[PDB]
């Protein structure tokens, strides 16, 4: 957040993370920091980036985030869950709307 | 949902005696600089000091904490809670307003606060003389060697 | 070396001045002073290490550690002074090792460890706890997972201060597994006051909790 | 004069007196923790009594 | 489409979601006044509704102070430490930012006014409330006899506690 | 209630 300016600094940084193989619980967390109480309230790639990121961990955290997270996409991602063991996630986000 | 409403609103809520409501209800008038020390000061005739000290507390959750909002809320810790101003300016002195929280801070003049205030703000020479003429509460063996170095 | 081989010690500390400002010699003065014993004059040697022009880090490093084993008596101060010059990791370890809670805490706070802080905290609060410092420390914390065991330890000593500090915890805190933990250990009426804020959220365990409660009302 | 032995031992033996102060602090700390639960719980079957017998008079 | 601002601040009146504001921002401009819509949010105090838009008006790159510093001052209200997008960002005007950053935190202010080179304005307010070792650190940097000259003549009342700091900054 | 005038009275017998 020191930096908060412009999203290169975070990309740079956010695809050597994802690129530097780092098991869970080590980019999530800096990505939830960054969308919770932080200026990077948007969605721009934000979904799969915590949310698959989540599904990586497979935890309570997905419902969390489901009743938590505004401005997002509920059907893509709810196919994603879908795709992946975890179905009650794209039930809650029918649920949800 | 702007400032008129709520600050407008404020002072009938505290006529009417519901600090619980008028408490949340002033959040949004404390974020503004120029509507603070107007609310203080209304405050103040009132005399509910002890129930405003909590707002100010939920002030620090607010995301405009500026640094208005730490003079007052260390002007009233200085005396109606003088216990409390050390610790509560352990923090924000590098947040906080100096000279007016300085020349507030003259009428309790707990010293001790001045000098650590002065000896963080590196007016050091203020401190030599703080710790000159009050040093029985004020004064440190310690920090007085380097200090006037 | 003669000096010491001959039991002088106005002139150890003179003569030995012009060493301890080079790094390398440092370390070599201090080995050949340890067998020795005159740690007396050992510490009134580097007391002159303030009145100089050339002092490096290392030099404080080993001084505040000889505080923090010969003379903890004086180690809080002189750490106030040098805790920017100091370096981390030589003086953490060797006060962890003589075991000093009130001021290993400080300094992660002056170095911002506060995943190194709370642990210590917890650890050992009988002296390195209070109830400010950690409330103001935990929303910096990155390893969020020790805010469940933080309350674990407050709910062991500290039930009031429950409410209080989850104000603040609410936002980088779960809701749901918060109620979970309440109960699991069954605590829910001594957080029903807070509960009012947050069936906004209208988390389910939050939804029909404050209800059970309200069928008790 | 060989201080290996008191630096050891005065070290050794303020943690041995250090341990147990602050093992007894925390434990003194407790039993006023669960003292609070003590104290509050009498209340909470006081009020979930009222709040029955207030109940009982509504019909 | 220059009536937007206008009819924002009516819509904004009626108190309506934000949402469609945002989706209706995004809809293709004609002529536009950029400078003002922010004054208009300003009593509404909703600036965070025009972060997205003008996010990538400004990774489209446009050198446009209306919108450099209405960026500036959405940062200062994120509670977070915007000093280096301050310090790097050769658009905006270092006036409404100091203004601005007056009494909410002068410590940027300085910086705006440090690479802004409003000595005047650094005088008329990190000279009233603020640490004044930054001030010395910006005129021995930004090295001007006529600022000393005009510091240096004892009407202003605080420059014993300046002198007796850069007596050290030096 | 007039809290100055506590507040005054409060205020010089703690400073005297």
């Amino acid at each position: 957040l020191s930096e908060t300016q412009d999203p290169e600094e975070v990309s740079v940084t956010v695809k050597a993370f994802m690129t530097a193989d780092l098991p869970n619980e080590l980019i999530e967390l800096l990505e939830k920091i960054v969308l919770d109480n932080s200026v990077f309230s948007e969605h721009r790639n934000l979904q799969n980036l915590l949310i698959l990121t989540a599904i990586k961990a497979d935890r309570t955290r997905v419902m969390e985030y489901i009743n938590r997270l505004d401005n997002y996409d509920a059907p893509d991602i709810a196919n994603i869950a879908i795709s992946n063991e975890l179905f009650e996630e794209a039930f809650a986000i029918f649920r949800k709307f | 949902n702007s400032t008129r409403t709520w600050k407008e609103v404020c002072f009938a809520c505290v006529d009417g005696k519901e600090f619980r409501l008028a408490q949340m209800c002033g959040l949004h008038i404390v974020v503004h600089a120029d509507e603070l020390e107007e609310l203080i000061n209304y405050y103040q005739d009132r005399g509910y000091f002890e129930e405003l000290i909590t707002m100010l507390e939920a002030a620090l959750g607010l995301e405009r904490a500026h640094m208005g909002m730490f003079t007052e809320l260390a002007i009233l810790y200085s005396k109606f809670k003088p216990q409390k101003m050390r610790e509560h300016l352990e923090l924000f002195w590098s947040r906080v307003n100096i000279p007016k929280v300085l020349r507030a801070a003259e009428q309790a003049h707990l010293w001790a606060e001045l000098v650590f205030l002065y000896d963080k703000y590196e007016e050091y020479d203020n401190a030599i003389i703080t710790m000159m003429n009050h040093p029985t509460d004020a004064w440190k063996e310690g920090q007085f060697k380097d200090i006037i170095t | 070396f003669a000096c010491v081989d001959g039991k002088e010690f106005r002139l150890a500390q003179m003569c030995g001045l012009h060493i301890v400002v080079h790094a390398d010699e440092l370390e070599e003065l201090i080995n050949y002073y340890q067998d020795r014993g005159y740690f007396e004059e050992l510490i009134t040697m580097l007391e002159a290490a303030l009145g100089l022009e050339r002092a490096h880090m290392g030099m404080f490093t080993e001084l505040a550690i000889l505080y923090s084993k010969f003379k903890p008596q004086k180690m809080r101060e002189h750490l106030e002074l040098f805790w920017s010059r100091v370096n981390i990791p030589k003086v953490l370890r060797a006060a962890e090792q003589a075991h000093l809670w009130a001021e290993l805490v400080f300094l992660y706070d002056k170095y911002e460890e506060y995943d190194n802080a709370i642990i210590t905290m917890m650890n050992h609060p009988t002296d390195a706890w209070k109830e400010g410092q950690f409330k103001d420390i935990i929303t910096k914390v990155a390893n969020v997972e020790l805010y469940y065991r933080a309350i674990q330890f407050y709910l062991e000593f500290k039930p009031l201060l429950l409410n209080d500090l989850l104000m603040v915890l609410s936002p980088r805190l779960d809701h749901t597994r918060a109620v979970n933990y309440f109960s699991k250990v069954k605590q829910l009426p001594l957080v029903k006051p807070y509960l009012r804020s947050v069936q906004n959220h209208n988390n389910k365990s939050v939804n029909e909790s404050l209800n059970n409660l309200f069928i008790t009302e | 004069p060989e201080s290996i032995r008191k630096w050891r031992e005065e070290q050794r033996k303020r943690l041995q007196e250090l341990d147990a102060a602050s093992k007894v602090t925390e434990q003194e700390w407790r039993e006023k923790a669960k003292k609070d639960l003590e104290e509050w719980n009498q209340r909470q079957s006081e009020q979930v009594e009222k709040n029955k017998i207030n109940n009982r008079i509504a019909d | 489409p220059s009536r937007l601002p206008v009819v924002i601040g009516g819509l904004l009146d009626v108190d309506c979601s934000e949402d469609v504001i945002k989706n209706l921002i995004l809809v293709v401009r004609g002529q536009f006044s950029t400078d003002e819509l922010v004054a208009e949010v300003e009593k509404r105090n909703r600036l965070k509704l025009l972060l997205p838009w003008l996010e990538a008006r400004i990774h489209e790159g446009c050198e446009e102070p209306a919108t450099h510093n209405a960026l500036a001052k959405i940062y200062i209200d994120s509670n977070n430490n915007p000093e280096r997008f301050l310090r790097e960002n050769p658009y905006y005007d270092s006036r409404v930012v100091g203004k601005y950053c007056e009494k909410r935190d002068p410590h940027l202010a300085c910086v705006a006014y440090e690479r802004g080179q409003c000595d005047l304005e650094l005088i008329n307010v990190c000279n009233e409330n603020s640490l004044f070792k930054s001030l010395s650190r910006y005129l021995v940097r930004r090295k001007d006899p006529e600022l000393w000259g005009s510091v240096l003549l004892e009407s202003n009342p605080y420059r014993r506690p300046l002198i007796d700091q850069v007596v050290q900054t030096a």
